[PDB]
Protein backbone atom coordinates (compact mmCIF):
# COMPACT_ATOMS: atom_id res chain seq x y z
CA UNK A 1 0.00 0.00 0.00
CA UNK A 2 3.07 2.21 -0.45
CA UNK A 3 2.17 5.33 -2.41
CA UNK A 4 3.33 8.82 -3.31
CA UNK A 5 0.78 11.33 -4.60
CA UNK A 6 1.81 14.75 -5.90
CA UNK A 7 -0.07 18.03 -6.22
CA UNK A 8 -1.60 19.13 -9.51
CA UNK A 9 0.07 20.99 -12.42
CA UNK A 10 1.38 24.54 -12.17
CA UNK A 11 1.59 27.41 -14.63
CA UNK A 12 3.56 30.38 -13.37
CA UNK A 13 5.31 33.59 -14.47
CA UNK A 14 9.11 34.02 -14.54
CA UNK A 15 10.60 35.31 -11.29
CA UNK A 16 7.80 33.73 -9.29
CA UNK A 17 8.00 30.71 -7.00
CA UNK A 18 6.25 27.35 -6.89
CA UNK A 19 5.51 24.98 -4.01
CA UNK A 20 4.69 21.37 -4.88
CA UNK A 21 3.76 18.56 -2.50
CA UNK A 22 4.35 14.83 -2.13
CA UNK A 23 2.15 12.78 0.22
CA UNK A 24 3.32 9.33 1.31
CA UNK A 25 1.04 6.46 2.36
CA UNK A 26 1.55 2.84 3.40
CA UNK A 27 4.80 3.51 5.25
CA UNK A 28 6.39 5.90 7.74
CA UNK A 29 8.57 8.84 6.68
CA UNK A 30 10.44 8.39 9.96
CA UNK A 31 11.41 4.79 9.17
CA UNK A 32 15.20 4.53 9.43
CA UNK A 33 16.85 4.57 6.00
CA UNK A 34 13.88 6.11 4.21
CA UNK A 35 14.06 9.40 2.33
CA UNK A 36 12.39 11.39 -0.42
CA UNK A 37 14.19 12.28 -3.66
CA UNK A 38 13.06 15.03 -6.00
CA UNK A 39 13.85 14.55 -9.69
CA UNK A 40 12.84 16.49 -12.80
CA UNK A 41 12.45 15.40 -16.41
CA UNK A 42 12.69 17.83 -19.32
CA UNK A 43 11.91 17.24 -23.02
CA UNK A 44 15.50 16.74 -24.20
CA UNK A 45 17.35 17.00 -20.90
CA UNK A 46 16.46 13.55 -19.57
CA UNK A 47 16.31 13.10 -15.79
CA UNK A 48 18.10 15.28 -13.24
CA UNK A 49 18.29 14.86 -9.46
CA UNK A 50 17.22 18.00 -7.57
CA UNK A 51 17.10 17.42 -3.84
CA UNK A 52 16.66 14.90 -1.05
CA UNK A 53 15.20 14.88 2.44
CA UNK A 54 16.02 12.03 4.83
CA UNK A 55 13.99 10.40 7.61
CA UNK A 56 15.89 12.45 10.20
CA UNK A 57 14.91 15.62 8.28
CA UNK A 58 18.41 16.19 6.87
CA UNK A 59 18.25 18.08 3.56
CA UNK A 60 20.53 18.09 0.50
CA UNK A 61 20.26 20.15 -2.69
CA UNK A 62 21.79 20.03 -6.17
CA UNK A 63 24.27 22.94 -6.55
CA UNK A 64 22.83 23.60 -10.03
CA UNK A 65 19.69 25.01 -8.40
CA UNK A 66 21.75 27.88 -6.96
CA UNK A 67 20.00 27.76 -3.55
CA UNK A 68 16.61 28.45 -5.17
CA UNK A 69 15.06 25.33 -3.65
CA UNK A 70 13.78 24.60 -0.14
CA UNK A 71 12.52 21.30 1.24
CA UNK A 72 10.02 21.18 4.08
CA UNK A 73 8.31 18.22 5.68
CA UNK A 74 5.40 18.71 8.02
CA UNK A 75 4.87 15.30 9.55
CA UNK A 76 1.13 15.73 10.06
CA UNK A 77 0.09 14.60 6.61
CA UNK A 78 3.14 12.51 5.82
CA UNK A 79 3.68 15.17 3.16
CA UNK A 80 6.94 16.60 1.82
CA UNK A 81 7.01 19.97 0.05
CA UNK A 82 9.44 21.34 -2.53
CA UNK A 83 9.59 25.09 -3.06
CA UNK A 84 11.48 26.54 -6.02
CA UNK A 85 12.02 30.29 -6.20
CA UNK A 86 12.93 32.78 -8.95
CA UNK A 87 11.76 30.57 -11.81
CA UNK A 88 12.69 30.89 -15.47
CA UNK A 89 11.76 28.92 -18.60
CA UNK A 90 14.61 26.50 -17.91
CA UNK A 91 12.73 25.34 -14.81
CA UNK A 92 9.84 24.18 -17.01
CA UNK A 93 9.71 20.41 -16.57
CA UNK A 94 7.91 17.46 -15.05
CA UNK A 95 8.81 17.20 -11.35
CA UNK A 96 8.81 13.83 -9.58
CA UNK A 97 9.16 12.83 -5.97
CA UNK A 98 10.45 9.33 -5.27
CA UNK A 99 11.16 7.33 -2.13
CA UNK A 100 14.76 6.33 -1.47
CA UNK A 101 13.81 2.88 -0.26
CA UNK A 102 16.21 2.33 2.63
CA UNK A 103 18.97 -0.23 3.15
CA UNK A 104 16.98 -3.27 1.99
CA UNK A 105 16.95 -1.99 -1.60
CA UNK A 106 20.22 -0.08 -1.25
CA UNK A 107 18.38 3.25 -1.29
CA UNK A 108 16.95 2.71 -4.77
CA UNK A 109 13.93 4.79 -5.77
CA UNK A 110 11.37 2.00 -5.50
CA UNK A 111 8.19 4.10 -5.49
CA UNK A 112 7.48 7.24 -7.53
CA UNK A 113 4.83 9.94 -7.58
CA UNK A 114 2.83 10.55 -10.76
CA UNK A 115 4.80 13.71 -11.47
CA UNK A 116 3.89 17.38 -11.46
CA UNK A 117 4.12 19.51 -14.60
CA UNK A 118 5.55 22.95 -13.95
CA UNK A 119 5.35 25.41 -16.83
CA UNK A 120 7.19 28.71 -16.44
CA UNK A 121 6.12 31.36 -18.94
CA UNK A 122 5.06 34.99 -19.33
CA UNK A 123 2.28 34.04 -21.75
CA UNK A 124 -1.29 34.40 -20.49
CA UNK A 125 -3.87 31.61 -20.85
CA UNK A 126 -5.17 31.86 -24.40
CA UNK A 127 -7.34 29.83 -26.76
CA UNK A 128 -6.12 28.66 -30.18
CA UNK A 129 -6.89 29.94 -33.64
CA UNK A 130 -7.96 27.04 -35.84
CA UNK A 131 -7.19 27.06 -39.55
CA UNK A 132 -8.10 24.43 -42.13
CA UNK A 133 -5.54 22.37 -44.01
CA UNK A 134 -7.66 21.92 -47.13
CA UNK A 135 -7.55 18.48 -48.81
CA UNK A 136 -5.61 18.25 -52.06
CA UNK A 137 -3.69 6.33 -55.11
CA UNK A 138 -7.15 7.63 -54.32
CA UNK A 139 -6.09 9.02 -50.94
CA UNK A 140 -6.19 12.62 -49.78
CA UNK A 141 -4.82 14.20 -46.61
CA UNK A 142 -6.56 17.01 -44.79
CA UNK A 143 -6.33 18.55 -41.36
CA UNK A 144 -6.36 21.53 -39.04
CA UNK A 145 -3.66 23.91 -37.84
CA UNK A 146 -4.15 24.65 -34.14
CA UNK A 147 -2.09 27.76 -33.54
CA UNK A 148 -1.13 30.27 -30.83
CA UNK A 149 -2.53 28.81 -27.61
CA UNK A 150 -1.33 28.53 -24.02
CA UNK A 151 -0.89 26.36 -22.14
CA UNK A 152 -0.88 22.69 -23.08
CA UNK A 153 -2.88 20.66 -23.77
CA UNK A 154 -5.48 20.88 -26.49
CA UNK A 155 -7.58 17.92 -27.57
CA UNK A 156 -8.46 17.36 -31.20
CA UNK A 157 -11.06 14.97 -32.53
CA UNK A 158 -12.58 14.49 -35.97
CA UNK A 159 -16.33 14.47 -36.60
CA UNK A 160 -16.94 14.30 -32.83
CA UNK A 161 -14.88 11.11 -32.59
CA UNK A 162 -16.58 9.29 -35.46
CA UNK A 163 -13.38 9.53 -37.51
CA UNK A 164 -10.35 7.97 -35.82
CA UNK A 165 -8.63 5.86 -38.48
CA UNK A 166 -5.72 7.55 -40.24
CA UNK A 167 -5.71 10.42 -37.75
CA UNK A 168 -2.41 11.94 -36.64
CA UNK A 169 -2.28 14.68 -34.03
CA UNK A 170 1.27 15.95 -33.69
CA UNK A 171 3.07 16.94 -30.47
CA UNK A 172 2.74 20.66 -29.79
CA UNK A 173 5.71 22.88 -30.53
CA UNK A 174 6.48 26.00 -28.49
CA UNK A 175 6.89 28.97 -30.81
CA UNK A 176 9.29 31.87 -30.19
CA UNK A 177 6.27 33.92 -29.08
CA UNK A 178 5.75 31.69 -26.05
CA UNK A 179 2.65 30.17 -27.61
CA UNK A 180 2.09 26.58 -28.73
CA UNK A 181 1.11 25.33 -32.16
CA UNK A 182 0.21 21.94 -33.59
CA UNK A 183 -1.46 20.23 -36.52
CA UNK A 184 -3.90 17.35 -36.64
CA UNK A 185 -4.27 15.49 -39.93
CA UNK A 186 -6.25 12.63 -41.41
CA UNK A 187 -6.09 10.67 -44.66
CA UNK A 188 -9.40 9.95 -46.42
CA UNK A 189 -10.66 8.57 -49.75
CA UNK A 190 -10.42 11.34 -52.36
CA UNK A 191 -13.82 10.28 -53.72
CA UNK A 192 -15.36 11.26 -50.38
CA UNK A 193 -14.30 14.91 -50.50
CA UNK A 194 -17.40 16.16 -52.30
CA UNK A 195 -19.92 14.48 -50.03
CA UNK A 196 -18.40 13.69 -46.64
CA UNK A 197 -18.24 16.52 -44.12
CA UNK A 198 -14.96 16.77 -42.21
CA UNK A 199 -14.90 18.75 -38.98
CA UNK A 200 -12.09 19.16 -36.50
CA UNK A 201 -13.16 19.62 -32.90
CA UNK A 202 -10.63 21.54 -30.81
CA UNK A 203 -11.02 21.61 -27.03
CA UNK A 204 -8.85 23.83 -24.84
CA UNK A 205 -9.96 23.52 -21.22
CA UNK A 206 -7.49 26.06 -19.73
CA UNK A 207 -9.16 28.83 -21.77
CA UNK A 208 -12.56 27.11 -21.76
CA UNK A 209 -12.83 27.25 -25.54
CA UNK A 210 -14.40 24.82 -27.99
CA UNK A 211 -13.97 25.25 -31.74
CA UNK A 212 -15.49 23.23 -34.58
CA UNK A 213 -13.86 23.97 -37.93
CA UNK A 214 -15.22 22.43 -41.11
CA UNK A 215 -12.45 21.58 -43.57
CA UNK A 216 -13.50 22.01 -47.17
CA UNK A 217 -11.96 21.11 -50.44
CA UNK A 218 -10.15 23.88 -52.14
CA UNK A 219 -12.18 24.09 -55.39
CA UNK A 220 -8.94 23.94 -57.32
CA UNK A 221 -5.52 22.67 -56.60
CA UNK A 222 -2.30 22.66 -58.71
CA UNK A 223 0.10 21.03 -56.34
CA UNK A 224 3.05 19.76 -58.35
CA UNK A 225 5.15 16.67 -57.60
CA UNK A 226 8.76 15.99 -58.56
CA UNK A 227 11.22 13.14 -58.10
CA UNK A 228 10.42 10.27 -55.76
CA UNK A 229 10.62 6.51 -55.42
CA UNK B 1 32.19 14.50 -7.00
CA UNK B 2 30.49 15.31 -10.31
CA UNK B 3 29.76 12.08 -12.17
CA UNK B 4 28.80 11.92 -15.83
CA UNK B 5 26.95 8.78 -16.87
CA UNK B 6 27.49 7.90 -20.53
CA UNK B 7 24.65 5.64 -21.65
CA UNK B 8 24.72 3.95 -25.07
CA UNK B 9 23.05 3.63 -27.45
CA UNK B 10 20.58 6.54 -27.29
CA UNK B 11 18.08 4.43 -29.23
CA UNK B 12 17.91 0.69 -29.81
CA UNK B 13 15.64 -0.76 -32.51
CA UNK B 14 14.85 -4.34 -31.55
CA UNK B 15 12.63 -7.17 -32.77
CA UNK B 16 10.38 -8.88 -30.24
CA UNK B 17 12.04 -12.00 -28.86
CA UNK B 18 15.54 -10.68 -29.53
CA UNK B 19 18.19 -9.95 -26.90
CA UNK B 20 18.90 -6.32 -26.01
CA UNK B 21 21.94 -4.85 -24.27
CA UNK B 22 22.32 -1.33 -22.87
CA UNK B 23 25.61 -0.02 -21.52
CA UNK B 24 26.36 2.71 -19.01
CA UNK B 25 29.83 4.10 -18.31
CA UNK B 26 30.59 6.44 -15.40
CA UNK B 27 33.18 9.20 -15.85
CA UNK B 28 34.96 7.89 -12.75
CA UNK B 29 34.60 5.28 -9.99
CA UNK B 30 31.15 5.08 -8.40
CA UNK B 31 32.22 2.75 -5.62
CA UNK B 32 30.95 4.34 -2.39
CA UNK B 33 33.39 4.71 0.52
CA UNK B 34 31.52 1.87 2.25
CA UNK B 35 32.47 -0.42 -0.64
CA UNK B 36 29.04 -0.67 -2.27
CA UNK B 37 28.14 0.50 -5.76
CA UNK B 38 24.75 2.21 -5.87
CA UNK B 39 23.95 1.75 -9.55
CA UNK B 40 20.29 1.48 -10.54
CA UNK B 41 18.30 0.96 -13.74
CA UNK B 42 14.91 2.53 -14.40
CA UNK B 43 12.30 2.06 -17.12
CA UNK B 44 9.86 4.80 -18.08
CA UNK B 45 7.01 3.86 -20.41
CA UNK B 46 5.11 6.66 -22.22
CA UNK B 47 2.65 8.51 -19.98
CA UNK B 48 4.09 6.87 -16.87
CA UNK B 49 6.56 7.57 -14.08
CA UNK B 50 9.92 5.78 -14.13
CA UNK B 51 9.94 2.35 -12.47
CA UNK B 52 12.80 0.56 -10.71
CA UNK B 53 14.27 -2.46 -12.48
CA UNK B 54 17.64 -3.18 -10.90
CA UNK B 55 19.44 -1.86 -7.83
CA UNK B 56 22.99 -2.27 -6.49
CA UNK B 57 24.24 -3.07 -10.01
CA UNK B 58 22.66 -6.53 -10.36
CA UNK B 59 19.75 -7.03 -7.94
CA UNK B 60 16.30 -7.43 -9.51
CA UNK B 61 13.58 -5.41 -7.80
CA UNK B 62 10.56 -7.47 -6.70
CA UNK B 63 8.12 -8.16 -9.53
CA UNK B 64 10.70 -7.57 -12.26
CA UNK B 65 10.92 -10.48 -14.77
CA UNK B 66 14.15 -12.51 -14.66
CA UNK B 67 14.77 -11.74 -18.33
CA UNK B 68 16.19 -8.47 -16.98
CA UNK B 69 19.73 -8.67 -15.64
CA UNK B 70 22.47 -6.21 -14.78
CA UNK B 71 26.23 -6.46 -14.47
CA UNK B 72 29.13 -4.11 -13.85
CA UNK B 73 32.90 -4.11 -13.63
CA UNK B 74 34.87 -1.01 -12.71
CA UNK B 75 33.11 1.92 -14.36
CA UNK B 76 31.33 -0.10 -17.06
CA UNK B 77 27.80 -1.36 -16.43
CA UNK B 78 25.32 -3.26 -18.59
CA UNK B 79 21.58 -3.92 -18.59
CA UNK B 80 20.61 -7.07 -20.47
CA UNK B 81 17.18 -8.14 -21.68
CA UNK B 82 17.37 -11.80 -22.72
CA UNK B 83 14.15 -11.78 -24.77
CA UNK B 84 12.41 -8.50 -25.53
CA UNK B 85 8.64 -8.39 -25.04
CA UNK B 86 6.25 -5.61 -26.10
CA UNK B 87 5.90 -4.26 -22.55
CA UNK B 88 9.67 -3.71 -22.33
CA UNK B 89 9.49 -0.91 -24.89
CA UNK B 90 10.20 2.57 -23.54
CA UNK B 91 13.14 4.60 -22.27
CA UNK B 92 15.76 3.07 -19.97
CA UNK B 93 17.86 5.13 -17.58
CA UNK B 94 20.95 4.25 -15.58
CA UNK B 95 21.53 6.11 -12.31
CA UNK B 96 24.32 6.39 -9.76
CA UNK B 97 23.45 7.33 -6.20
CA UNK B 98 26.92 6.70 -4.79
CA UNK B 99 28.20 10.26 -5.09
CA UNK B 100 26.47 13.62 -4.59
CA UNK B 101 24.84 14.85 -6.65
CA UNK B 102 23.25 11.62 -7.89
CA UNK B 103 23.17 11.57 -11.70
CA UNK B 104 21.30 9.83 -14.53
CA UNK B 105 22.33 8.61 -17.96
CA UNK B 106 20.69 10.42 -20.89
CA UNK B 107 18.45 7.43 -21.54
CA UNK B 108 18.08 4.65 -24.09
CA UNK B 109 14.86 4.42 -26.09
CA UNK B 110 14.02 0.80 -26.89
CA UNK B 111 12.03 0.87 -30.14
CA UNK B 112 10.34 -1.71 -32.35
CA UNK B 113 12.32 -2.56 -35.49
CA UNK B 114 10.52 -3.01 -38.81
CA UNK B 115 11.00 -2.78 -42.57
CA UNK B 116 11.73 0.54 -44.23
CA UNK B 117 8.64 2.43 -45.40
CA UNK B 118 8.54 5.51 -47.62
CA UNK B 119 6.52 8.49 -46.43
CA UNK B 120 3.47 9.76 -48.27
CA UNK B 121 4.13 13.48 -48.69
CA UNK B 122 1.58 16.32 -48.76
CA UNK B 123 1.85 20.11 -48.85
CA UNK B 124 -0.72 22.66 -47.65
CA UNK B 125 -0.79 26.36 -48.57
CA UNK B 126 -1.94 28.82 -45.88
CA UNK B 127 -5.69 29.29 -45.49
CA UNK B 128 -7.43 32.50 -46.55
CA UNK B 129 -8.57 32.90 -42.94
CA UNK B 130 -5.01 32.86 -41.61
CA UNK B 131 -3.77 35.28 -44.28
CA UNK B 132 -6.41 37.83 -43.23
CA UNK B 133 -4.67 37.87 -39.84
CA UNK B 134 -1.30 38.71 -41.40
CA UNK B 135 0.52 35.39 -41.05
CA UNK B 136 1.13 32.53 -43.50
CA UNK B 137 1.86 29.00 -42.34
CA UNK B 138 2.88 26.47 -44.98
CA UNK B 139 2.68 22.85 -43.88
CA UNK B 140 4.55 19.81 -45.21
CA UNK B 141 3.29 16.41 -44.00
CA UNK B 142 5.20 13.11 -44.03
CA UNK B 143 2.92 10.16 -43.33
CA UNK B 144 3.73 6.65 -42.09
CA UNK B 145 7.47 6.22 -42.64
CA UNK B 146 10.28 4.16 -41.11
CA UNK B 147 12.94 4.62 -39.91
CA UNK B 148 12.64 7.93 -38.04
CA UNK B 149 15.47 9.72 -39.88
CA UNK B 150 14.13 12.05 -42.59
CA UNK B 151 15.30 15.26 -44.26
CA UNK B 152 12.77 17.99 -45.01
CA UNK B 153 13.97 21.05 -46.93
CA UNK B 154 11.81 24.11 -47.60
CA UNK B 155 12.51 26.07 -50.78
CA UNK B 156 11.00 29.40 -51.79
CA UNK B 157 11.59 30.44 -55.41
CA UNK B 158 14.51 27.95 -55.31
CA UNK B 159 15.97 29.66 -52.22
CA UNK B 160 16.73 27.18 -49.42
CA UNK B 161 15.09 28.19 -46.15
CA UNK B 162 16.57 27.96 -42.67
CA UNK B 163 15.49 29.16 -39.23
CA UNK B 164 11.86 29.82 -40.16
CA UNK B 165 10.45 26.30 -39.84
CA UNK B 166 9.61 23.89 -37.02
CA UNK B 167 9.10 20.12 -37.08
CA UNK B 168 7.00 17.76 -34.98
CA UNK B 169 7.24 13.95 -34.98
CA UNK B 170 4.79 11.39 -33.60
CA UNK B 171 5.79 8.41 -31.49
CA UNK B 172 5.90 4.96 -33.06
CA UNK B 173 2.40 4.07 -34.05
CA UNK B 174 0.89 1.20 -32.05
CA UNK B 175 -0.30 -0.80 -35.07
CA UNK B 176 2.29 -0.39 -37.89
CA UNK B 177 5.24 1.02 -35.88
CA UNK B 178 5.75 3.90 -38.32
CA UNK B 179 6.34 7.60 -37.71
CA UNK B 180 4.67 10.69 -39.08
CA UNK B 181 6.16 14.17 -39.27
CA UNK B 182 4.89 17.69 -39.83
CA UNK B 183 7.01 20.64 -40.88
CA UNK B 184 5.65 24.17 -40.71
CA UNK B 185 7.13 27.13 -42.55
CA UNK B 186 5.91 30.42 -41.08
CA UNK B 187 6.14 33.80 -42.81
CA UNK B 188 4.48 37.21 -42.62
CA UNK B 189 1.69 37.65 -45.17
CA UNK B 190 3.80 40.36 -46.81
CA UNK B 191 6.80 38.04 -47.24
CA UNK B 192 4.57 35.18 -48.39
CA UNK B 193 3.15 37.34 -51.18
CA UNK B 194 6.68 38.31 -52.26
CA UNK B 195 7.23 34.89 -53.81
CA UNK B 196 5.62 32.47 -56.27
CA UNK B 197 6.76 28.90 -55.73
CA UNK B 198 6.76 27.07 -52.41
CA UNK B 199 8.27 23.60 -52.16
CA UNK B 200 9.26 21.02 -49.58
CA UNK B 201 11.69 18.30 -50.62
CA UNK B 202 11.79 15.07 -48.64
CA UNK B 203 14.78 12.74 -48.42
CA UNK B 204 14.24 9.31 -46.87
CA UNK B 205 15.70 5.80 -47.06
CA UNK B 206 12.39 4.44 -48.36
CA UNK B 207 12.57 6.69 -51.44
CA UNK B 208 14.82 6.01 -54.45
CA UNK B 209 15.25 9.76 -54.91
CA UNK B 210 13.99 12.77 -52.92
CA UNK B 211 10.35 13.70 -53.47
CA UNK B 212 9.20 17.30 -53.88
CA UNK B 213 5.73 18.73 -53.33
CA UNK B 214 5.13 22.30 -54.47
CA UNK B 215 2.54 24.91 -55.36
CA UNK B 216 2.42 28.20 -57.23
CA UNK B 217 0.98 31.00 -55.07
CA UNK B 218 -2.00 32.95 -56.38
CA UNK B 219 -3.32 29.77 -57.97
CA UNK B 220 -5.10 26.62 -56.98
CA UNK B 221 -8.64 27.01 -63.34
CA UNK B 222 -9.08 30.50 -64.79
CA UNK B 223 -7.95 32.88 -67.59
CA UNK B 224 -9.28 35.96 -66.10
CA UNK B 225 -9.08 35.97 -62.36
CA UNK B 226 -10.30 35.66 -59.76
Amino acid sequence: QVQLQQSGPEDVKPGASVKISCKASGYSLSTSGMGVNWVKQSPGKGLEWLAHIYWDDDKRYNPSLKSRATLTVDKSSSTVYLELRSLTSEDSSVYYCARRGGSSHYYAMDYWGQGTTVTVSSASFKGPSVFPLAPSGGTAALGCLVKDYFPEPVTVSWNSGALTSGVHTFPAVLQSSGLYSLSSVVTVPSSSLGTQTYICNVNHKPSNTKVDKKVEPKSCDKTHTGGGG
Amino acid sequence: KDIVMTQTPSSLPVSLGDQASISCRSSQSIVHSNGNTYLEWYLQKPGQSPKLLIYKVSNRFSGVPDRFSGSGSGTDFTLKISRVEAEDLGIYYCFQGSLVPPTFGAGTKLELKRGAAAPSVFIFPPSDEQLKSGTASVVCLLNNFYPREAKVQWKVDNALQSGNSQESVTEQDSKDSTYSLSSTLTLSKADYEKHKVYACEVTHQGLSSPVTKSFNRGECHHHHHH
